[PDB]
RNA sequence: CAGCGGUGUUGUACGAUAUGAGCUUUCUAUUGUAGUAGCGAGUAUUUGAGACACUGGUUGUUACCACCGUCGU
RNA sequence: GAGCCUCUAGUGGAUGUUUUACACAUGUAAGGGAAUUCGGCAAAAUGGAUGCGUAACUUCGGGAGAAGUAUUGGUUCAAUUG
RNA sequence: GUACCGAGUGAUCGGUGGUGGAGGUAGAUGCAGAGCAGAUCUUGGUGGUAGUAGCGAUAAUUUGUCUUCAGCGGCAAAGACU
RNA sequence: AUACCACACACAAGGGAUCGUUUGGCUCCUGGGACGAGGAAGGGCGCAGCAGAGAGCGAUAUGUGUGGGAGCAGCAGCAAUG
């Protein structure tokens, strides 16, 4: 995974990164771009992004015409089954009470 | 033995419509043996295949206003768009009346 | 109309059989160069050395409050000029005496200056220092 | 519809069974020319008039 | 991405607590005493609060040193 | 058995890109208010219920919802259809 | 039938080398359904325009997982609509 | 004109002209000129070991008698007891 297979743990400003796009769209096009979010902070555009069932849920929450503000993420790197020259980034979710107080975090296992 | 004809069948045999009917995820070989109405009963013995619950839709709003119009809240000018007379017929009134006064009349001639 | 309002209507006659250079047509607007003649200097100065009018007795920078929107504090430096001036904040500009002397009376007059806004360019800006601010508000 | 007479359902069972490709085996038979019978109709394409 | 400073926009968060035009008289122990309440729009305090953005200021954490082609010496 | 919202039962694909100008369906506008145009064409304004108050003319039936004006939410009470 | 080369003012005629696989002329006369650039000619076959114009009125779609072997196909979980 | 457009030649595509062939047509001549209540002409439906169309035949849907005589076109079976 990354150094010394840790996991990072993250927060996505899902409110800044969807500024432009139209009211109508507004949850379908920011699932296309938290995964280019994500390639650009790991400087790694041809890989693969995984979303896990709970996170999907999370963001779908008040519809279509809405997104969360901010959402808080575990990410770990493995080799893509598929096709093993490839990598693979898997999103958890991580449910917190407040965002005061969070960076960027490294964590073992 | 396509999981879409699993559905149908089942719909038929539990008695409600196709978007009730669960097919469990972990054994889909076992269901796609299944050749026959019978097979489709042991399933549905065994819980591999259920019936959902209802969605809900709650009367408890329907009922506070319905107390609160008894009490005479609501029901000012300003909540009111048919006629007083489509609200209160005036017709019923009348014959409400008179057939009280005319029964009060003859118990009285009656009983002397 | 049908077709579209935003249009010239009639782009010549029959003869001669051509459009002329003289209609207008759509197609590329701004980013030109442009020179704006006789401009005059009120005032010049340093970004990090306070300054004062006879009049206005605080003591302040040129730098309003939060700094120019996209540009911060200025530091080196600086000119001012009477009006408005080519392009966005940060292009480059050239500056050049002037070719030839003016003659109208509105460009050879004398300035003296009482007062210089420095609040907040940023929403209504109310105060003109940091020191006003925390005076309005408690503590 | 469900509602037919007898000379209509006659009419239907006949137009059903001549609905059919040559059979595999003729086409190896030495005097045998035919590519593909011309006679062959799709509900999609063509009326009886049964009617 | 977070602190801590700075500059704005909106208008005073959730939850507690107190009051409130009026309307009402419930319970426990036990013979007679003591205990002893409900229902209610709103308003005030905690609270220029809470939310949200930008910072060419300053601290912490995390990521990034490749590769392929063309013309020349 | 209007429009708007839900229960039972049923439902959906020519891919990506924030995407100028000119369009087609729509919103809002200082001061002025038909100056626009063959022509107020298009749009705006009025709108339900309750009360007060209602002209010429008329075949005496009508005109008539004439016109013109006021009221309307939540809560807690009285009184019983006002 | 196809490339070359020669003969004739010309309509046309002759030879050589590849392809083809069973019929064909030179002279004199006889009989005609006897020579094409055109008719908005008749029938059949093919271009430029052009990888262009267009293919998207309506409720709306996302994630995982298996097949499919590469179907927004099927199944679970959400989000909507009549 | 490095790559576009045009023309010439060789090879590969695309189409079906030409030449060679014909169990069909047309014309003239000669014969014939034979249907039905004893159900005609014309229409429908059935019949094969594997059988759609067409040909042949009627629930006897390849039967009887006479004259002949070698195979039944594919696959499986039949045939001098035809």
């Amino acid at each position: 995974a990354f150094k010394d297979d840790k996991a990072i743990e993250l927060t996505i400003p899902m409110g800044k990164i969807t500024i432009d796009v139209s009211k109508r769209w507004k949850c379908r096009i920011g699932i296309r771009r938290l995964k280019k979010f994500i390639t650009k902070t790991f400087h790694d555009k041809e890989a693969e992004v995984q979303i896990s069932p709970d996170l999907n849920k999370f963001l779908w929450e008040r519809g279509m015409r809405n997104v969360p503000k901010r959402v808080r993420v575990r990410v770990n790197q493995e080799p893509y089954p598929k096709d093993p020259s490839k990598k693979v980034y898997k999103l958890s979710h991580v449910v917190v009470s407040t965002f005061k107080g969070l960076g960027t975090e490294a964590i073992a296992e | 033995m396509k999981l879409p004809r699993v559905k149908e069948l089942s719909a038929d045999i539990l008695k409600c419509g196709v978007r009730r009917i669960y097919l469990d995820t972990f054994e889909p070989s076992k269901l796609s043996a299944a050749t026959s109405r019978d097979d489709i009963r042991k399933l549905i013995k065994d819980g591999l295949i259920v019936r959902k619950a209802q969605k809900i839709h709650s009367r408890y709003h329907a009922n506070k206003l319905m107390r609160e119009k008894e009490k005479g809240r609501h029901s000012g000018p300003g909540k009111v768009k048919g006629s007083k007379n489509a609200r209160m017929p005036e017709k019923d009134k009348w014959i409400k009346r008179i057939r009280d006064l005319r029964n009060t009349l003859k118990e009285l001639r009656d009983k002397g | 109309s049908r077709k579209g309002k935003r249009k010239v209507a009639c782009i010549g006659a029959w003869h001669p059989a051509n459009v002329r250079r003289t209609v207008a047509r759509a197609g590329q607007l701004g980013f030109h160069r442009r020179t704006a003649q006789n401009k005059k200097i009120y005032m010049m100065g340093n970004g990090k050395t306070p300054f004062s009018t006879e009049y206005d007795l605080t003591s302040k920078t040129i730098n309003p409050m939060g700094g120019f929107l996209r540009y911060g504090n200025v530091k080196s430096d600086f000119i001012m000029v009477k009006g408005g001036i080519q392009g966005p904040s940060k292009r480059v500009l050239a500056l050049r005496k002037a070719f030839a002397p003016s003659n109208l009376g509105k460009d050879n007059e004398e300035i003296v200056l009482k007062f210089v806004d420095a609040s907040s360019k940023k929403g209504y800006g109310r105060f003109q220092t940091t020191e006003e601010k925390k005076a309005y508000f408690g503590i | 519809g469900s509602i037919k007479t007898r000379r209509i359902k006659v009419q239907l069972v006949s137009a059903l069974k001549k609905n059919r490709c040559i059979p595999q085996w003729k086409r190896a038979c030495p005097g045998f020319k035919q590519q593909y019978n011309f006679t062959k109709r799709s509900w999609k394409r063509k009326t009886l008039k049964a009617c």
